[PDB]
DNA sequence: ACACACTCTCCAATTCTCTAA
DNA sequence: TTAGAGAATTGGAGAGTGTGTTTTTTTTTTTTTTT
């Protein structure tokens, strides 16, 4: 057979270097101010989860990682058990 | 065999001399052509082989070898124009039937051989074979009808109307009545006639002008011209003015339909209206030019393309990446954007309508067609007066017309009439809009309750059946009498014609609109957001409301909003106003702020909003600036509060019963 | 106030300064990168003046315009047979006197493309001697591989020259003939000099591949190498 | 045969 | 025999459609 | 309304094939034999 296909999955948005670097590093990372533009505070956001998407999966353009994302959000149910947890822990 | 096809060749080839040919005693250099004999069996015979052959056979051959022997150019038109001529000075001053016969007979072919083509899966692989070419030659066809002695076989066509025009209606038999039918069947055609459509067999993945054509002889500014000086549009006019009076409708109010379609058909109204001029605005056109020039030049390197060092950045984690080019050196921005547009995929990606000439359904329309300025007051003077005299008595007619056929309708009849209501209807709001003189009343027709359920009903059917070109044109109708109705309310019976509008299956339809067009072309997009504006409008203005708002609502009418708007550098300064004001809708009033944290649109804000793309004085950039700021002031107090959303920002919101009511608050 | 482009700088000033004392000499050994530091310095520089002094002149006019340092004096001249290959890339210093110059040039420094079906275009940037040709028409709805043609009279160019310089009769070794080097000059200094001038220069001491045939990407080992001027007295 | 105009051409 | 230009082929990645809970 | 089972369409990996390659002045400085 020919090498199989290299692809974006689950299993690497729950490991420790996927998704939970986000959530125990965003509070920290970005930061809004009032004394800067619509433009410049807009443009911050976007550094940190660009970087973050390189980091974790190199193979395509930003914008297709996250259009990628939408379809395994949508459809894995492991990945949604894990996030309705996140949304319980703050239930909690 | 090729020798049979050769031989009837041939036999036409003799046919295209018996007809007859110009004196050589004359000494008049040249004379007009002069008469065969037999000619009354060679034009039958002809018309044999058109009908009874090339048709039973389903060929264009028999076209073909009438198109190699050029008789159109070389017969039909001196024979016709020579006997208009002479009736002509006849008339002046104020067998002979055998001549008028041959009038008819030579007319007849002129509209068989212009006649508009059309290809199936059900067409002879010879008429498949055969398209390409045939249309070439009936490009020529248009242009010679056109220039003749300057288009005067166009006064012999209406000389045969005037003819059964003559005597009262009540002596008018079937076979007269078939010339009134067939001198419109003919200006039908020469409008129609147009430039190639360019088409190929799908076996591998890899202009049609011929060389005696251009595009000024094949324009619509040109057949504006040619029909003015040879006294048509009195004629169209007239004709459909005192059509209420006994003329008997069933004959004449289609055909006549599709020329008012057929010439509206590639033209903006605004081009019509003005709201040195040209020198002006050419200068200015060139201060924009000088604007993109600019743009161009803030990316240019001051130092050549092979001085250029090299440059690395470190990421966090102390992991190093490695980039070219000098402005690489100073702009982390350019830097970020560079580092990914060197990776290679792009995801492939997904495409609605087919069967039917070109039109605003499958056309970007951000682009005119250009007039004389004798042909611009020609042209607004000739649809001026269709609709202050014709247009209500048109429409009634073939209206309840409509009503009691409308199960054995094709999809040309349907989409026709749909692009004839839009167009009046819209042009005439205009003009009262510029002015006074101008008045409502005389669209005053479309309003009446049987148009009103006839535009319904087409919509409806058409939706249901998942036919989308009809679909496509039933929204923009639709749209039209909505936008007429908010024009009367600001003056009884119309109140009536909403609530009848406005049941709540149409609420329905009209809601479920929007939902699907996320997949679709541009064009299909837009006029979904037309209409939900209007929609919209008009019962914001009925005071029911929060009732019907909420149920427009949610993700996937969202989805349809961004990925229109991401194509912002194609569209108009207006759209974005339009877009705009429903995500003030959405995300102020509603206080549905939990649609719009989702990250393709944070992508798109910055896009729109840098010094790339909207200019920095459009009126686009006060709306666009003053909606961010409000946008990242709330979801900076959203996120302070509860630090899931940032895992939250990428995905779709979650639609679980225990958790998903504190995540939408 | 003069309308013109180009600075003036002799190295020594960067000494006399305590902060500069060690850009001094990361000039030398990175000249590339350095000189293009400096130019986007000036250029922000000059706008800052008009805004800051808030002046009638046009800021669209100073943001159209390059800005370009020249440095000079940078320190001793070197000797033209004394160069050695751990000088590739570093700041030289030369004296000599001009025998020849080639006609300008023409030099591409942006491309012009054209779709051949929809007429869509797009103007690309060249980088290290390689045209960026793109995959397939841009166009959204004309999504077309090979779709794309380029447009050899609307694109941008710039003026290069080359000249010969000899070696000055003062350096020549006992018993032997003066030997020269070329040096490739663009843009502002190109018509300057004519022969039997004499001159001293400043500029990058580079060196290049050669291919073997013009048929394939087969290279030599001997590298070709010549001086990349930036200042001329 | 698979047939297919270029109804996408529009300059 | 050694880089190239061009052709051919198979296989799996992808999206679309139907069915039932 | 979600999701999972089956069918159709497309991309490009990569394997294969054929191909091309080495290789009569006219003007100007210098030595030599000829009248
Ligand atoms: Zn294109």
């Amino acid at each position: 057979k020919r090498r199989p296909q290299v692809k974006l999955t689950a299993e690497k948005l729950l490991s420790d270097k996927g998704l939970p670097y986000v959530l125990k590093n965003a509070h920290k990372r970005i930061r809004i101010s009032s004394k800067k533009n619509s433009y410049d505070n807009l443009s911050n956001i976007i550094q940190f989860y660009q970087l973050w998407a390189h980091e974790l999966f190199p193979k395509a353009k930003f914008k297709d990682f996250m259009k990628i994302c939408q379809t395994v959000g949508k459809t894995d149910p492991v990945l949604r058990e894990y996030r309705v947890s996140l949304f319980r822990d703050e239930m909690g | 065999a090729d020798f049979s096809l050769t031989v009837l060749r041939a036999r036409i080839a003799l046919l295209a001399t018996a007809i007859g040919g110009p004196d050589y005693t004359s000494q008049i250099d040249p004379p007009p052509y002069k008469l065969g004999d037999d000619c009354l069996a060679c034009l039958k015979d002809l018309k044999r082989w058109f009908k009874l052959v090339d048709d039973q056979q389903k060929r264009w051959d028999v076209a073909m070898a009438v198109a190699e022997y050029r008789i159109l150019t070389d017969d039909l038109l001196p024979i016709l124009i020579d006997w208009e001529n002479k009736c002509s000075l006849a008339a002046k001053l104020a067998n002979k039937a055998y001549y008028d016969k041959i009038a008819l007979n030579c007319l007849q072919l002129l509209v068989l051989m212009t006649w508009p083509l059309i290809v199936t899966e059900q067409s002879s692989s010879n008429q498949i074979t055969l398209y390409g070419e045939l249309k070439k030659h009936q490009l020529v066809y248009k242009k010679t009808i056109l220039s003749m002695e300057s288009g005067k076989v166009l006064r012999a066509a209406i000389r045969l109307a005037l003819d059964v025009i003559k005597i009262d209606r009540l002596s008018r038999t079937p076979r007269d009545n078939m010339v009134l039918k067939l001198v419109l069947n003919f200006f039908r055609n020469v409008i129609a006639i147009e430039p190639g459509e360019f088409t190929i067999n799908t076996k591998k993945s890899m202009d049609t002008l011929p060389p005696n054509v251009s595009m000024d002889d094949i324009s619509l500014n040109t057949v504006i011209s040619s029909f003015h000086k040879n006294k048509v549009f009195g004629f169209l006019l007239t004709l459909t003015s005192s059509l209420s009076k006994e003329f008997d409708q069933d004959f004449i109010n289609i055909p006549l339909l599709e020329i008012m379609f057929y010439f509206t058909k590639d033209v903006n109204q605004e081009l019509l209206f003005p709201r040195t001029s040209a020198g002006f605005e050419l200068s200015k056109l060139l201060q924009k030019e000088h604007q993109m020039r600019k743009n161009v030049i803030k990316h240019t390197s001051a130092r050549h393309s092979r001085f250029g060092g090299l440059l690395s950045i470190q990421t966090p984690d102390k992991t190093r990446l490695t980039v070219s080019g000098s402005q690489a050196l100073v702009d982390e921005k350019i830097a970020l954007q560079k580092l990914d547009d060197s990776k290679k995929w792009n995801k492939r990606i997904i495409k609605a309508a087919e069967g039917l000439p070109n039109s605003l359904l499958n056309s970007q329309t951000g682009k005119a067609i250009f007039f004389t300025e004798s042909n611009g007051k020609h042209f607004k003077e000739f649809i001026n007066n269709f609709i202050d005299s014709g247009f209500n008595i048109l429409l009634h007619s073939v209206t309840n017309y409509f009503t009691t056929e409308q199960d054995r309708m094709v999809t040309l009849e349907q989409v026709e009439y749909l692009l004839f209501f839009a167009w009046f209807v819209k042009y005439q709001l205009l003009r009262s809009k510029i002015d006074n003189s101008a008045d409502i009343k005389q669209v005053s027709e479309a309003l009446k309750e049987v148009t009103f359920i006839l535009v319904s009903s087409l919509l409806r059917s058409a939706y249901d059946l998942k036919n989308w070109t009809v679909t496509h044109a039933g929204m923009i109708a639709f749209n039209e009498l909505l936008n007429l109705v908010s024009r009367t309310k600001a003056a009884t019976d119309i109140e009536f014609i909403v609530s009848r509008l406005f049941s709540d299956e149409r609420i329905q339809l009209l809601s479920n609109l929007p939902k699907i067009g996320s997949k679709y072309s541009l064009q299909f997009m837009k006029s979904c957001i037309e209409l939900t504006h209007s929609v919209l409008k008009v019962l914001e203005q009925y005071s029911n409301f929060q009732k019907v708002q909420a149920n427009y609502m949610t993700e996937p009418v969202i989805e349809t909003y961004i990925n229109f708007l991401e194509r912002f550098r194609e569209l108009e300064d207006d759209s974005i106003k339009k877009v705009f004001s429903f995500f003030h809708r959405v995300f102020v009033q509603a206080k549905e702020q939990a649609l719009l944290f989702r990250f393709d649109l944070i992508i798109l804000l910055r896009e729109m909003l840098s010094p790339d793309g909207l200019d920095r004085m459009s009126r686009s950039r006060k709306y666009v600036s003053q909606f961010s700021d409000y946008f990242l002031a709330r979801l900076k107090k959203r996120l302070k509060k509860s630090p899931a959303w940032f895992v939250g920002l990428l995905f779709p919101p979650l639609h679980n019963s225990e958790v998903g009511f504190y995540q939408r608050y | 106030e003069l309308g013109t482009s180009n600075l003036n700088l002799d190295a020594r000033n960067l000494l006399a300064y305590k902060q500069t004392e060690d850009l001094y000499h990361q000039l030398l050994n990175y000249p590339q990168e350095v000189i293009s530091i400096m130019d986007q310095t000036i250029k922000d520089c000059m706008v800052s003046l008009i805004v800051d002094n808030n002046l009638d002149y046009d800021l669209d006019e100073i943001e159209t315009k390059f800005y370009k340092v020249r440095p000079y004096n940078v320190g001793s001249c070197k000797g033209m047979r004394e160069l050695n290959p751990n000088d590739i890339d570093k700041l030289i210093n030369l004296k000599g006197l001009v025998l020849r110059s080639t006609p300008v040039i023409p030099d591409m420094k942006v491309a012009f493309f054209k779709c051949n079906v929809c007429d869509h275009t797009m103007a690309v940037e060249i980088d290290r001697g390689v045209i960026q040709e793109p995959a397939r028409c841009e166009r959204i709805d004309c999504n077309e591989p090979n779709s794309m043609s380029l447009i050899h009279n609307r694109c941008s160019f710039a003026d290069k020259q080359v000249i010969k310089l000899q070696e000055t009769p003062d350096f020549v070794p006992d018993g032997q003939t003066p030997h020269s080097i070329s040096l490739c000059v663009y843009d502002e200094l190109v018509d300057s000099c004519r022969a039997g001038d004499r001159i001293e220069v400043t500029g990058t001491f580079r060196s290049i591949p050669i291919r073997a045939n013009s048929r394939q990407r087969v290279l030599k080992s001997l590298y070709k190498t010549y001086v990349d001027v930036v200042h001329v007295k | 045969f698979k047939s297919r105009a270029l109804n996408h051409v529009k300059k």
